[PDB]
């Protein structure tokens, strides 16, 4: 199959550059333009520019002229995009995209998997995990997973045995530059005296593994 | 640049019923070679755009037969003959006649179901957190439809502003509902200076707003 | 600096 495989997630401080690689297989690399597209959160997708691998010729959108450099390594079937001067508004998932037309015929595009680039001065930190205790039918309880960086955290309930009624919310970015998330579960009111409820929180970057019991106050 | 205009922006669909998404281009995308440089893709959370229809009307490999595309050089239609839960997500048209490649505004397809009011729950800050110097108060709006909901926080019956953040789950595959969590964040000092903590929830499924509350110290 | 639809020509 036609495949485009990009490098991993990036966290960069404002002003730093990022260089994303896009290795290809399953077609003749020299024959297709390689395009770069991003999509920031709360924005439509945006075309960055393209490279023509045979010549190495590049074309960039007005807004990225002077801050983006696209290159390729024919021997490795890989294209690269380097974006300099990163600002918060460059936080986005970045894609490489094989073109449609080889000179003779025109077909579909093929997309890489995406590379998340997060622009932030925050350092790695593990969350504190606090209970959301059920109140004095159907009852709700949960865990607040607070003040961590970077994404992601994972949450399970009772070591994966409780899945029904679980809602684990998207994280929000606080003005401190740290993330917070909540995981809740709805359960029978009848179970609150007898059933143990434990949220299992993992945050790999900080080697955090927390098992927090959630019980009535 | 070529300008793409996409409609509608929001498309709730009853299970088994069809969906149509329109896209119009500011100039013809029918090249004189006969190729129509208009494509349709589906964006789901945390993964690449999935090509649905390319060069105006060609179905990509592995895309269900219920998807099809047609159009003139300027006006295009993505048709989905029935809409499953698997089809829920953000649909875009895009032109590649010229660079920059440009995109329509996007259509948010969701499953339509009967209106469901949220179950509301308020959670006070834990003692453990208060020891650290901060108080998070959390309001859960559980399993509602449609997605539009408003949370208004009140502290000693005074309307709060600028000190809360929320987030919403993706639509539930089984029951077609959304859930929302809102977190009010105050310093320990500010938390101890007030007594009544309330979240007031407005939703189409509720005849009047529902308030859940607690008093600091039970 | 042509676009790919114009390659064949």
């Amino acid at each position: 199959q036609v495949q485009l495989v990009q490098s991993g997630a990036e966290v960069k401080k404002p002003g730093a550059p990022v260089k994303v690689s896009c290795e290809t297989s399953g077609y003749r690399f020299s024959d297709y333009f390689v395009h770069w597209v991003r999509q920031a959160p709360g924005q439509g997708p945006e075309w960055i520019g393209r490279i023509r691998p045979n010549s190495g010729g590049t074309k960039y959108a007005q807004k990225f002229q002077g801050r983006v450099t696209m290159t390729r390594d024919m021997s490795m079937n890989t294209a690269y995009m380097e974006l300099s001067g990163l600002r918060s508004d460059d936080t986005a998932v970045y894609y490489c995209v094989r073109g449609h037309c080889d000179g003779t015929t025109c077909s579909r595009a093929y997309w890489g998997q995406g590379t998340l680039v997060t622009v932030s001065s925050a350092s790695t930190k593990g969350p504190s995990v606090f209970p959301l205790a059920p109140s004095s039918g159907t009852a709700a309880l949960g865990c607040l997973v607070k003040d961590y960086f970077p994404e992601p955290v994972t949450v399970s309930w009772n070591s994966g045995a409780l899945t029904s009624g679980v809602h684990t919310f998207p994280a929000v970015l606080q003005s401190s530059g740290l993330y917070s998330l909540s995981s809740v579960v709805t359960v029978p009111s009848s179970s609150l005296g007898t059933q143990t409820y434990i949220c299992n929180v993992n945050h790999k970057p900080s080697n955090t593994k927390v098992d927090k019991r959630v019980e009535p106050k | 640049d070529v300008v793409m205009t996409q409609s509608p922006l929001s498309l709730p669909v009853t299970p088994g019923e069809p969906a149509s998404i329109s896209c119009r281009s500011s100039q013809s995308l029918l090249h004189r070679s006969g190729h129509k440089y208009l494509h349709w893709y589906l964006q789901r959370p945390g993964q690449s755009p999935q090509v649905l229809i390319y060069l105006g009307s060609n179905r990509a490999s592995g895309v269900p037969d219920r998807f099809s595309g047609s159009g003139s050089g300027t006006d295009f239609t993505l048709k989905i003959s029935r809409v499953e839960a698997e089809d829920v997500g953000l649909y875009y048209c895009m032109q590649t006649l010229q660079t920059p490649w440009t995109f329509g505004q996007g259509t948010k397809v969701e499953i339509k179901r009967t209106v469901a009011a949220p179950s509301v729950f308020i959670f006070p800050p834990s003692d453990e957190q208060l020891k650290s110097g901060t108080a998070s108060v959390v309001c859960l709006l559980n399993n509602f439809y449609p997605r539009e909901a408003k949370v208004q926080w009140k502290v000693d019956n005074a309307l709060q502003s600028g000190n809360s953040q929320e987030s919403v789950t993706e639509q539930d595959s089984k029951d077609s509902t959304y859930s929302l969590s809102s977190t009010l964040t105050l310093s320990k000092a500010d938390y101890e200076k007030h007594k009544v903590y309330a979240c007031e929830v407005t939703h189409q499924g509720l005849s009047s707003p529902v308030t859940k509350s607690f008093n600091r110290g039970e | 600096m042509v676009d790919s639809p114009q390659l064949a020509t």
